[PDB]
């Protein structure tokens, strides 16, 4: 009902073969072809990532910035309001960032923020400024 | 099997069942309750199991009713009616017994049987055993036919037939028991060896044998399973249906290796794609780091929008340092994914140069086995006789396998020299006309009531013919004649003085260079006493090297040989003998197959018998007068001595039947 184990024939397979004489050499060919084809278009591609993968060297160590450490304090410094209202306009609404920047934020206060002052810094016509650009 | 159901497994019988045939002698007891048919089973059985531990003594029908015991040997028509059916057909004291009951005075019918082969001989000693006039007619100049046996000083060898298939079941078993034959196991260890003389390592020798026996498989497969079996109402051979299906294994391997690089491909090309946001994300991260640079320098005290500007470009650079982290875990992976994929890269070819070489040893072996190039094997029907396998190890012949055609001529009217050159049957009997080989010029008459005609397929074959049937054989006989096959095997018998190869191994292989001589010298055989080796030419090198002389041959031989021992140890043969059946006119090749286009009802045919028209018009339908024996008639085991022997006990009983009347039959 199946055939042996590592035989493979398929009925599709045989008229494949057989429609003609030279059939089988000439399918056989186009894979021979086929092959080779692909085979190439290997080492171009191995090669052209062997460029792109030179042009990576040092990697980006030399840009690299230290991690800088600060313990999250909760009380707002204007300086630190200012930082904010700046950060809303150039980022949005992406917290995590803006929280980054602030740098003793975190993304709680940033949210809670939002809304205390949400008045006074006249957020919401900031934010439509943002989402101008 | 033993007891009384090994008899009947020993005679081919089923012991449980009744067969066509007995239907046919006894039906009343198959139409019959179910009890009466395991009586006469059992009287069938029982009496088989008699005449089957000891052949050397006929089987009276009173022996058997005395160690017969109620409540069988209760009816005793019924024990006479199983006896004598069996004694008629065969089943029982036939070959080489003594005579309780000693011949009739005066015989009945006279009956001439054409060829003094296996089976014409069987058939000759049942007649003959029947009290017939039996009178068998031969060209050679010796018995036995196709079972040839050299012999000079104690060199001995078989130019014909040499191997017994294994005595389970086979009627030469009998035969072995009436007949001394030395018989001996053949040890199936084969080495092969190539052309250079070195032999094949055990792990091509088993890897190729089994993708051989795979493709067998495989082409079995493409004939049942997908009924590939006409290609442009051509009907498919074994030898297409291989090369198909090695061409698809060939392709699958092609197949394989293009997914396995196009795998690699996607990922190098992923990777490709990876590095380029590489690079461009690395000369962002180069201009942020000048743009936080430029503005770390604006020394502070600073106005909150230039604060904004250091904390903003810092945050922005590690948020472009994070990405570029992540792609290079990314191209961590993948880089790694190319090197398992080059790592696993699939199988090279189907088959190395050398591997095909050994592989087209074991189609060599296999063409050598059915005399014939596979490109003419029916695919469908060339393994239909697979089912009537003996069982036991397969035998050769110490003492030359001529010990049984001679030994069973013995007592028989044999005309050597006489070549029989037409048959002429008609409603009132049978006229032969043979002439004497010597001259041919002396010319004979023969009158009978019937002729049996084991004549050769390959003569029956010959055109224009050897033998001419007056009438014509119909178109239904001359037809199944035409799409039979012949075959063609040779042998070349090497004498020599000493031993020099391994006395161990009855046999050893030679691996010939290319596909088209792969049967040329293929494979050797040590069968004998003295040191005689023995070399078959399979396939189509079979015909071709019947047109090369002795001497040529033989130096091939040599040569070969050379290569295995070394040229040292293998001295000139001291006598040499080459078979040629195709070229011998008695056999013009060496026995049957299933040829393409041919099925196995063909050799039904073959044994169907000739009745002629009425002499005077309106005269009532006459009594069949042409009958055929030979390996070529016999369905289930065609193209082998047993197969002969059986077909001779089989028209040996039809025509007594026909001539004698069966009065079991009631
Ligand atoms: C030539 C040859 C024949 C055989 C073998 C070898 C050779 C060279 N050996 C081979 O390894 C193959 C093998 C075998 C073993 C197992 C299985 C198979 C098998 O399954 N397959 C499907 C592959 C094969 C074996 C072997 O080991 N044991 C074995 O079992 N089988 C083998 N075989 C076949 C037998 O040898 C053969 O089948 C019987 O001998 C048949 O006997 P026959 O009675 O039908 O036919 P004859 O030819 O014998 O008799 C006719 C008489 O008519 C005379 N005649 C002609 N013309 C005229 C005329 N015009 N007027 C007057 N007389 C005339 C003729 O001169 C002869 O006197």
């Amino acid at each position: 009902r199946k055939p042996p184990k590592g035989m493979f024939l398929s009925q599709e397979d045989v008229e494949a073969v057989s429609a003609n004489a030279t059939a089988a050499t000439t399918v056989l060919r186009q894979l021979d072809m086929e092959l080779v084809s692909v085979k190439r278009q290997i080492q171009n591609i191995k090669q052209t990532n062997s460029a792109l993968k030179e042009k990576l060297d040092g990697g980006i160590e030399p840009y690299r910035l230290p991690e800088v450490i600060q313990k999250c304090n909760a009380r707002w410094t204007t300086e630190e309001q200012l930082l904010a209202v700046q950060a809303i306009r150039k980022y949005g609404r992406d917290f995590q960032a803006i929280s980054d920047v602030i740098g003793n934020k975190s993304v709680v206060q940033v949210k809670n923020f939002f809304v205390n002052y949400r008045r006074r810094f006249n957020i919401d016509e900031v934010l439509q400024e943002w989402e101008a650009e | 099997p033993s007891g009384v159901e090994g008899a009947a497994f020993q005679s081919r019988l089923p012991h449980d069942r009744m067969t066509s045939q007995e239907a046919a002698c006894f039906p009343d007891i198959i139409s019959g309750p179910q009890q009466t048919q395991k009586v006469f089973l059992f009287i069938r059985n029982r009496t088989l199991q008699l005449w089957l531990d000891n052949p050397k003594i006929q089987l009276t029908f009173e022996a058997t009713l005395q160690q017969l015991e109620a409540p069988y040997n209760s009816d005793t028509v019924l024990v006479h009616r199983v006896h004598s059916y069996l004694e008629r057909h065969g089943l029982i004291n036939f070959g080489i017994y003594k005579r309780i009951k000693p011949l009739p005075t005066k015989k009945t019918g006279k009956v001439i049987i054409i060829g003094s082969g296996v089976s014409g001989l069987a058939a000759a000693r049942q007649l003959q055993s029947f009290g017939m006039d039996v009178t068998l007619l031969e060209a050679r100049d010796r018995v036995g036919g196709r079972v040839a046996t050299f012999r000079k000083g104690n060199y001995v060898a078989d130019l014909g037939a040499m191997v017994v298939t294994g005595l389970g079941g086979n009627p030469m078993a009998v035969v072995s028991k009436q007949v001394n034959m030395e018989l001996a196991k053949i040890k199936q260890k084969c080495p092969l060896y190539e052309a250079n003389g070195q032999a094949v390592p055990k792990e091509k020798d088993e890897m190729v044998e089994q993708e051989f026996n795979r493709l067998l498989e495989a082409t079995s497969y493409l004939s049942h399973q997908l009924d590939f079996n006409v290609l442009n109402n051509k009907p498919v051979s074994l030898g297409q249906a291989l090369e198909v299906v090695i061409q698809l294994q060939e392709k699958h391997v092609k197949d394989e290796q293009i997914e396995h690089w196009k795998k690699i491909v996607k990922t190098q090309e992923e990777l490709k794609e990876l590095l380029n946001k590489m690079v461009n994300l690395k000369e962002k991260i180069k201009e942020l780091h000048q743009q936080y640079k430029e503005a770390s320098e604006v020394k502070p005290p600073r106005d909150i929008t230039a604060e904004f500007l250091v904390k903003s470009k810092h945050r922005d650079l590690t948020a472009l340092c994070k990405e570029y982290d992540e792609l290079a875990e990314t191209q961590g992976k993948l880089e790694e994914k190319l090197q398992e994929l080059e790592a696993n890269p699939p199988s090279d070819v189907y088959l190395s140069s050398r591997d095909r070489q050994i592989l087209d040893w074991h189609f060599a072996n296999l063409e050598f086995a059915n005399a014939t190039p596979l490109s003419t094997l029916s695919l469908k029907h060339w393994d239909q006789d697979d089912d009537f396998e003996f069982t036991g190890s397969h035998l050769t012949v110490r003492n030359g396998y001529s010990c049984v055609p001679v030994a069973l001529a013995e007592g028989l009217d044999i005309k050597l020299n006489t070549a029989v050159r037409q048959v002429r049957y008609t409603a009132s009997g049978c006229e032969v006309i043979a002439v004497n080989t010597r001259s041919t010029s002396q010319t004979f008459i023969y009158k009978c009531d019937a002729v049996l005609c084991t004549l050769p397929l390959g003569v029956l074959k010959q055109q224009p013919p050897a033998v001419q049937f007056v009438p014509p054989l119909p178109e239904w006989k001359t037809s199944a004649v035409q799409r039979m096959g012949f075959g063609n095997l040779n042998k070349v018998v090497l004498c020599f003085d000493r031993v020099f190869w391994d006395p161990s191994v009855n046999l050893f292989g030679h691996v010939g260079s290319t596909t088209a001589s792969r049967g040329e010298l293929f494979l050797f055989w040590n069968l004998y006493k003295a040191p005689i080796l023995l070399a078959l030419v399979a396939g189509e090198a079979a015909g071709i090297m019947e047109n090369i002389s002795d001497d040529v041959i033989v130096g091939r031989c040599l040569a070969i040989l050379k290569g295995i021992f070394g040229s040292s140890a293998v001295p000139q043969p001291k006598e040499t003998v080459v078979s040629r059946w195709r070229a011998d006119p008695w056999a013009r090749g060496s026995y049957s197959y299933v040829a393409a286009g041919s099925s196995g009802n063909d050799y039904d045919l073959m044994a169907q018998p000739i009745t002629p028209g009425p002499s005077i018009p309106g005269a009532p339908q006459p009594i069949p007068r042409l009958f055929f024996a030979g390996e070529h008639t016999i369905r289930n085991y065609p193209a082998t001595v047993h197969g002969a022997l059986l077909s001779g006990l089989r028209e040996a009983g039809r025509i007594a039947d026909q001539f004698l009347g069966a009065m079991y039959t009631l």
